[PDB]
């Protein structure tokens, strides 16, 4: 399974788009 | 910072979501709330 | 779970990736390899 999530990093970047790959972290 | 996962979200919603994150960095945080709510709303 | 980050990919690219990723789940690993390539290509 794959999952799309956004990480709050502040800055002029706002949040970062990161995705999970397989199972659960 | 805070993290928001979009599992039950719709792919088109993800595209619109990523678009909104880029439109304004400050909004990303607020968008994260609504986006996260969608995961619950579409759950 | 292996977690990937694509801050370097533009919304259009992430949208393209997310659509292809969703449309072809079987190729999700291979397609990701390309996004990882993009991660480096957009680096």
């Amino acid at each position: 399974k794959l999952v799309f999530f956004a990480e709050d990093v502040g800055s002029n970047k706002g949040a970062i788009i990161g995705l999970m790959v397989g199972g659960v972290v | 910072g805070e993290i928001v996962y979009l599992p039950n979200l719709n792919p088109d919603q993800l595209c619109a979501f990523i678009h909104s994150l880029h439109d304004d960095p400050s909004q990303s945080a607020n968008l994260l709330a609504e986006a996260k709510k969608l995961n619950d709303a579409q759950a």
